[PDB]
């Protein structure tokens, strides 16, 4: 079973720029194949036998490679180009597929828009308290959030979970949520929301008082 | 040409479920079928092919009938049987149809493919909470509402708002698991002018729990 | 020269009236007969049932009479051999082959009469004898009587009649048109000098018969097998790996025929009840082996479907394989009226197939399937041993449908006498007629 | 006899060095075969972007529509005229002659100019084949191997010379089978045994049918699908249609023949008078190439959609004549290109129209005019050029349709039986005669 | 190789019915499909034919679009449509698989049947009743039970007994009309010994009621 | 459209019979075909071409003709012939279909086998009563059924209803079903079924009385 490993797991490049990503084989293959998928569709063939573009492929995309390594490449990606590609052989049976490699529409830093929530009255009716707090389009990927409740560090029942990239404005938009018990809750009052981001050197606080 | 695959869904480990695949749109027969299947996160493997007459079907290295490839050529559908599941099952199962160019096969047009949740956990609706802005709300030029989807199981739910009607500005976030329930919250920037004054909601969907919820998002008091 | 060159182009295809019209009524006789003698034969091994059944109680009564019929006929097969036209006894083609270069005669009214219910014998008996063979000859003799009932004269209307009432015998015994002609154009006509055959003749000739054919054999192939898998080009070589083992293999079985036909003689010595006699013998043989295992007696046919399906297990084709290899040696080495032509063919499937199943565990990611190996040799060992390879080539698609395998037909049949070359042997009909030629003479 | 018994027991020994010549030979073909189609297309490819650049000024395009064709259709008879005159016309009467050791194989001349020739007749939009063309720049192929590697003797240079042949037409068609049948039934000297091996020809047309297959694969040239079948009591119907072909067989002979000579006058025999006479046709056909391609083109393409039973008969009609002459008018005019391809384009909308007819006439026959198009689309070859086996062989190698072969095979030999009878002559062999007894005196 | 058509039933005059013919057992392409009613008492009548490809299709001598022949190869089905439908359009009608000998065409393989009646009636289904032997039964060797189908209409009913299972002995008598109504009896002779002690169900089926009823056949208590 | 007559429109004869039915044609025909009908059945291929015989016909039959008048035989028939042929015709369009032959055979007596039956409780549950008595294998098909209520003649409401002779035993075997009302039923107590067949000189009497 060969073991085809993709090499820029992750990679971004502004459009139009010309990009190439590896596919190296533990072994020998030959006439590769590759998919692309983007986000909430199954995988496409893009190009195969090493570099037949699919009827449709922009011609924008060339194939390459032989025995032990191959690669793909964009001459001026789009931002249509934004996906995961993945290569396979089956020169070896069974056949196997690379680990993927991920490409995103590099753009310029965006300042994280902060927006903070105190716990809808419905769930207060019911012992539950989530304090959730929204990181809305930003760029890089890298952010960091932190609570503070009562003015104080806080770790304990939040939970984070960001978006893949935005497929237009390319940015991306990451979730925290503080959950408590509506005790546990009540028997405070500020609850602060921070966010640390390349875009700024000091971090974007956004709190609200249940008194 | 179309590539419809059916079955998935929930099974609790040592379980089993016969996955479904119709196909339309070309000649069922001298086509070679199979399937292979993508973990969440994870990338894609192989699992079987079976050709024509079915008078060969393989599988990736698993054991005996972990896997039971077969296809009723009469109905041009393809058939997956899973016995025996462990979490380790639980990914999205596509079908794919099979060719080649110089002759190094490879997986020619694929399906949407159906999702296998292998759990102990119990099915459960979810709860619906509305996202106001607080009372201190600094109304600007754009205002971000929102409403929490949280204690359901298990995927997916599909959040939109105003029943789509209003798709730019919207955000929903991944669902993390925690306690055998998913929890996610789905974003929605709109025109401050554009919000108190008309009406936001935001329409949730968990088809397993049978359920269907409108929160209309209204200011905090 | 140019002189006569230019007068000569101008001059092709005008074949005299009087011989198209002639290669009509020959086509059309060769075909009738071609008919009646697969209908006679067949009818036969029919009541080579209604025997057994009746008697399908006492096991030993059986085998018995599964020995006896075959024997009986086969014998009368020999006798009306040996006794009234020695030049019938075996294939045909040779003699016939040989009759167009004007080296053997066509006594067609011994042949045909002796040939005919000959064959009906060795055939109806259930021994391992094609009906190829035995048609082309009791062609040829058709177009032969016509040219002589009317007294038709000029070696074009004698090669010529001569030559399509083979086609025509050809393909009135595979259902297969183009394979007649194609045959007697790169195996039959004489093979080192210009000739006064015309092909538009022969056409007319292949195409009355094919009709005649098609007027009793109407709605069911002869080897029917659906239309297989493709074959991509990473999976070509293994075709001319296929042939190359047709090809070395080819010639030794030319040997074997050979030998096997002096090693026979002894037996006998020449004499007609010590051939006769040893003719019931493999006859009874043949027929009650159709009755033990049938894939290693008779025709061969009937198993070619079996065979490219994959029916048949690596075990049991290897035993078919041998068993046959035997029974047409001794049948048709034997000097019994009938051919070698078919019964090569099911060798060639046979063998073809076994490639395959190998081939398929081997590479399970050339997505295989035995049954195009099957089809790759089902006239491979044709282009070994008769060294035909267009005529089978061509014989095998006229019957297996399967346009989509001819790039790995040809790359398999052409390694085949690629092989059959660079290793000694040759045309295994054309080495008939210069042993049975210098035979001739070598005497006196 | 005791010849013979020496010769039989030394039959079917071709030179390892010959045979191994065949393969480089038909390997070189089929590559050559390939870029030439190639070429032909990427041209009348960009005659699009220039049409569709031009689409908005009507009298703009139907200009830049003629021009192309023009400029490019003179670029070939130039290359022709001031290069290689042997080229111009088919290329299968020269080869076919060459092989009687009657013509020359000037393959440092032919094949570049056949080959860039014919990429403008071609390319341009002319109603010329791509068979002779390539037929012709095969054996040159075979020779120039023949001459590199100075493997003497006859059997060397009539093989050699062969197979670069099939493989040639083989590489064209994608059928072996024909490539090879033809060779042995029209091309080999037809009134003396030869020195040409079989075994030998093969060998060179597989390694070109390789050669266009690892370039061409998943797609067929003539995509058709299976058709009805064809019962014995509708066998007649094809007979007639084949006396048909038989008797329009001669003519169109005469025309084509007569055409080319009525065309002489013209230029005389100048290069500027044929140049010109040259982008004339040329830029004539790449305007009906946009305001009715069915009149212009190689004609493949509507040989499947008349099949289908697609074109009216009118249309039908129509497309006949109006291709009957573009064809005369391209091939008779000495243009590097043939009227091989071109031919079965005839046949197949001589044969739909029988169909159509013969439909409407029994309706109890259950008929499928598809199947006269086929019966047929090889006929117009089985009475012109007078090879029927090559045709009917080259028809099922890429219609696929062998249930038909009962009723090709009594069309195709109707064919001949009239183009017999009625005069005529394998307008091939006839071409031979011509340019040969002019060359003498 | 299977023809099963439906479709048939009761329509009233000036009315339009699509009847069906589902295909199975054989390649419903390279066939010419055609249809032939038998009106009752009388023989057949040749409606139409359609080719593969459908591009011909002959009707017999009728008018613009009485009838309306298609196939859908997708589905390997005949149609017929019969518009304006007056009481000579009441018969059997098959849909038959066409094919040749030396090629003068014959009607291969027709299938069932499926019926039509012309009438201003009602769909009505039938009432089964058990015709058990009286008390006085002189129970001998064998023993004749059966069960009456009276009160449906329209023509036909189908009466097997324990399934088809018991198939000797069976008998249904031609059904009689009247007062715009059906009416007929099964016979169905076992061995005595055989009855009483086993159960003998006689299943009728009235496909225009498109109902079914197993009427158990119990001794005279 | 041609005209296709079968001539006898019906006829009987004992196995073992050669029997022998013609099919003219108005005008010309040639292969025509033949379809055989048994009761309950939709016609099935027999013999076609004129006398090329279908894959399972008896060898028994046998095909013959000649442009203007065709004929079907059998030598020496089978009991299980019975049923109707239909010759047609496809050798000029529209295709056309004989009248048919119905054959039916002639065997040795074969008496009734009477059976009369008690109105269902659950029908006497709505009104009805339906006084059901069978006759069940006979021949000749020639049978007398008559009803005697409380020992006296009756005609009212009573329905008889053949079937076609028996495909193997060539018998007949026919049903009588008197109705009456619910209580013109239970007004009377003797209900007998008379039948009078060949087979006997007196008849067949099976009543059975409510009481
Ligand atoms: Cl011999
Ligand atoms: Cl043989
Ligand atoms: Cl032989
Ligand atoms: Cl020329
Ligand atoms: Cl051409
Ligand atoms: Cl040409």
């Amino acid at each position: 079973d060969i073991v085809l490993t993709q090499s820029p797991a992750i990679m971004s490049a502004a459009p139009g720029d010309k990009v190439t990503m590896t596919c190296s084989a533990s072994s020998s293959v030959s006439y590769i194949h590759w998919y692309q998928q983007k986000s909430g569709t199954s995988p496409k063939r893009w190009i195969y036998d090493t570099s037949k573009l699919t009827s449709g492929v922009p011609v924008r995309f060339s194939g390459s490679g032989s025995g032990t390594s191959y690669s793909l490449t964009i001459n001026t990606m789009e931002a249509e180009d934004a996906a995961t590609y993945y290569c396979q052989q089956w020169s070896s049976h069974p056949q196997t597929f690379g680990g993927g490699t991920k490409l995103e529409i590099l753009r310029a830093d965006a300042a994280p828009t902060v927006s903070i929530f105190p716990p809808s009255s419905e769930q207060l009716t019911s012992g539950g308290a989530s304090v959730v707090c929204f990181l809305n389009n930003f760029y890089p990927k890298d952010i960091n959030v932190k609570w503070k409740i009562d003015g104080s560090e806080r770790q304990n029942g939040v939970l984070n979970s960001w978006t893949d990239q935005d497929s237009k404005d390319s940015t991306y938009s990451m979730s925290s949520t503080l959950t408590l018990t509506k005790d546990e809750y009540e028997r405070h009052n500020s609850y602060t929301c921070e966010a640390t981001h390349k875009t700024s050197t000091s971090p974007i606080v956004k709190s609200f008082n249940r008194a | 040409v179309r590539l419809l695959e059916s079955g998935g869904g929930l099974v609790q480990p040592g379980g089993s479920l016969k996955l479904s695949c119709a196909a339309s749109g070309f000649d069922y027969s001298r086509y070679w079928m199979s399937w292979v299947r993508q973990a969440p996160g994870k990338g894609l493997k192989w699992i079987g092919e079976i050709n024509p007459v079915s008078s060969t079907i393989n599988y990736t290295p698993s054991l005996k009938d972990k896997f039971i490839i077969s296809r009723d050529n009469a109905k041009d559908t393809l058939y997956l049987q899973i016995s025996k599941v462990r979490s380790e099952d639980t990914a999205l199962y596509y079908c794919a149809r099979l060719y080649y160019g110089y002759g190094y096969w490879y997986f020619d047009v694929w399906g949407a493919g159906t999702t296998v949740t292998v759990s102990s956990a119990k099915t459960t609706p979810p709860s619906v909470y509305p996202l106001a802005p607080g009372s201190a709300a600094a109304a600007a030029s754009m205002v971000t509402l929102g409403c929490l989807v949280k204690g359901y199981f298990p995927e997916p739910v599909t959040v939109t708002w105003n029943s789509g009607s209003l798709a730019a500005g919207v955000h929903t976030f991944p669902a993390v698991l925690q306690a055998a329930l998913y929890t996610l919250s789905s974003s929605v920037t709109v025109p401050s002018s554009s919000w108190p004054s008309e009406t936001v909601t935001c329409n949730v969907a968990h088809p397993a729990s049978s359920t269907k919820v409108d929160k209309k998002i209204v200011p905090r008091a | 020269r140019r002189r006569q060159l230019i007068r000569q182009l101008l001059e092709r295809d005008k074949t005299p009236l009087a011989i198209l019209f002639m290669a009509a009524v020959v086509g059309t006789l060769v075909g009738l007969a071609a008919v009646a003698f697969d209908k006679g034969v067949a009818w036969l091994q029919n009541q080579r049932m209604g025997a057994l059944v009746h008697t399908a109680d006492n096991y030993p009564l059986l085998l018995t009479v599964a020995f006896l019929c075959s024997a009986v006929l086969a014998m009368f097969g020999y006798f009306l051999v040996r006794k009234y036209a020695p030049e019938a006894g075996g294939s045909g083609i040779p003699e016939i082959e040989g009759a167009l270069e004007d080296q053997r005669p066509v006594r067609w009214w011994r042949v045909l009469p002796v040939k005919f219910f000959g064959g009906l014998g060795t055939l109806g008996g259930g021994m391992v004898l094609g009906r190829a063979g035995p048609t082309v000859q009791i062609g040829g003799n058709i177009g032969r009587m016509v040219l002589d009932i009317f007294r038709l004269k000029g070696d074009e209307a004698r090669h010529t009649l001569l030559a399509t009432g083979a086609a025509a015998g050809l393909a009135a015994a595979f259902n297969a048109p183009l394979a007649g002609i194609l045959f007697i154009i790169e195996e039959m006509r004489p093979q080192f000098r210009y000739t006064l055959i015309s092909i538009k003749a022969v056409f007319i000739g292949v195409i009355m018969s094919t009709i005649m054919y098609r007027i009793f054999n109407h709605e069911v192939a002869l080897i029917d097998v659906g239309k297989l898998s493709d074959a991509p080009l990473n999976t070509l070589w293994l075709y001319l790996i296929l042939g190359i083992i047709f090809g070395i293999f080819g010639p030794i079985f030319n040997k074997w025929v050979l030998g096997m036909q002096d090693l026979l003689h002894r037996v006998h010595g020449g004499n007609i009840t010590k051939w006769v006699l040893m003719g019931g013998a493999i006859g009874g043989l043949c027929g009650l082996l159709g009755f033990v295992a049938p894939a290693t007696s008779g025709g061969g046919f009937n198993l070619i479907p079996i065979a490219t399906a994959g029916n048949f297990s690596m075990g049991m084709l290897v035993f078919i394989f041998v068993a046959r290899v035997i029974t047409t040696l001794l049948c048709f080495s034997s000097g019994a009226p009938g051919g070698i032509f078919a019964p090569m063919l099911a060798l060639g499937t046979v063998l073809g197939t076994a490639f395959g199943m190998v081939a398929v565990e081997l590479f399970p990611q050339y997505h295989l399937e035995a049954g195009t190996f099957a089809i790759a040799g089902m006239g491979a060992l044709l282009a070994a041993s008769i060294r035909a390879p267009l005529t089978g080539i061509i014989l095998v698609l006229e019957m297996t449908d399967n346009y989509q395998l001819i790039l790995p037909m040809i790359i398999t049949g052409l390694g085949a006498t690629l092989l059959a070359q660079f290793t000694g042997g040759k045309p295994l009909y054309s080495a008939i007629l210069a042993r049975t030629l210098a035979k001739q003479e070598a005497e006196q």
